[PDB]
């Protein structure tokens, strides 16, 4: 048969990049998972694969700010996968 | 292009370990003597049941989970059989810094000792399908800064 | 005017996951390389965005073998992009 | 979808650090008294020239280049005005470990330390315009193992 590597076919969607906050306001949600989950609601049912909805989150996400600290937030997508995912909706 | 079978009933299992409760870690860890509780995580843990049962998959919810009590969950999904499933999903709302998540004890867990449970050696009947985590933590105590554009 | 991330707008295309070898063919070149151009060259001229030519390069040496050492290599992108990136032939 | 602006001729600059002798890393770092010469790399350089020319980027190669000489070539790019430029482009050949490459000397360059050069900030001219890193090295010295599928 054919052989594919050990850790193929995985996606790993970080709230922020390496060495930085990641925002929660207790009265909506994180900004990372109430962007992601938005996201796929609206485009999922578009066919519009995984990464596509994941590099919208990123220009979402990018676009918040924290007064208080003039902070911001950077996503950041990391993957093995081999063929396009999508999830859909019938 | 080549797109992953997406057709079965549910697509797969979607855990998601909420921890909010984080009193052990400002008992236990000294350097956590204020880490304070998640408070609003709820309504993460609600949005990603709702989008994700609407996608299909079949939610499994775990809430306040030490370092140990996530491995052994981990475990449990890493032994059983995805034959059925076309997809595996797992999401992490808690604390965290460098590379790693933080139960609700304060211990550490660096995010690829939970990745690497579901390689397709480890999980074989997840073999060629694909396998998603979504990490909502802190990854350091430094605040992005911002460039104008 | 507006602000986004400091760290936005990356992509890094990794020729291996961590901890493992990567491939060069003294002969040919290396997987990653030889496998990513020519995936560049069949691809942007059909106007494929740079993650779904990278979703066929890890596809593709994801495919092939050490034999020596029954090795595999698993290609890993990163990215922080908030928009589509096309290179245009035109 | 929303899409880069990528219209400018050249495009921007494609970078080719390509690393052949090891030579002085034989002699100097002790574990690295084996560690051989990249023969084939300049194969690697060929191709990238010959894609990146033909989508418009103009290329810059730098052949056998110690870590401080990388760090020297990346600073006059991150200091470079990018203003006309819609993109950035930066290839690195050579040897490497778990999260590091290696300069001809054998000395070690994270690859944070490398990308972090060319961020908003740190190079104002490229802010909101693309910056893409490929990095053919191995990152440690397991061998990936294989599963059927």
């Amino acid at each position: 048969t054919r052989y594919i590597p050990d850790e193929a076919d995985f996606l790993l969607g970080m709230a922020t990049v390496n060495n930085c906050v990641s925002y929660r306001n207790p009265a909506e949600g994180t900004w990372y998972i109430q962007s992601l989950c938005q996201s796929l609601r609206e485009r999922c049912p578009r066919g519009d694969d995984i990464l596509t909805i994941l590099t919208e989150v990123n220009y979402e996400v990018s676009n918040k700010d924290d007064k208080k600290n003039m902070g911001k937030q950077m996503p950041q997508p990391t993957f093995t996968l081999r063929k396009k995912l999508v999830f859909p909706s019938d | 292009d080549k797109v992953y079978q997406m057709k079965s009933k549910p697509r797969g299992y979607c855990l998601i370990i909420n921890n909010h409760n984080f009193a052990k870690a400002r008992e236990k860890v000294p350097k956590l003597h204020s880490i304070r509780d998640r408070n609003g995580t709820h309504l993460d843990a609600g949005a990603l049941t709702t989008t994700f049962e609407e996608l299909h998959f079949e939610i499994k919810p775990h809430d306040d989970c030490t370092v140990e009590q996530i491995y052994e969950i981990l475990k449990i999904y890493q032994l059983m059989d995805h034959s059925n499933m076309d997809c595996f999903i797992c999401c992490i709302l808690s604390h965290g810094d460098k590379g790693i998540i933080y139960g609700t004890d304060g211990q550490e867990a660096p995010i690829y000792e939970l990745t690497s449970q579901f390689t397709g050696l480890k999980c074989p009947s997840l073999a060629g399908k694909p396998k998603v985590f979504f990490i909502q933590a802190c990854q350091g105590d430094n605040y992005q800064k911002g460039i104008p554009v």
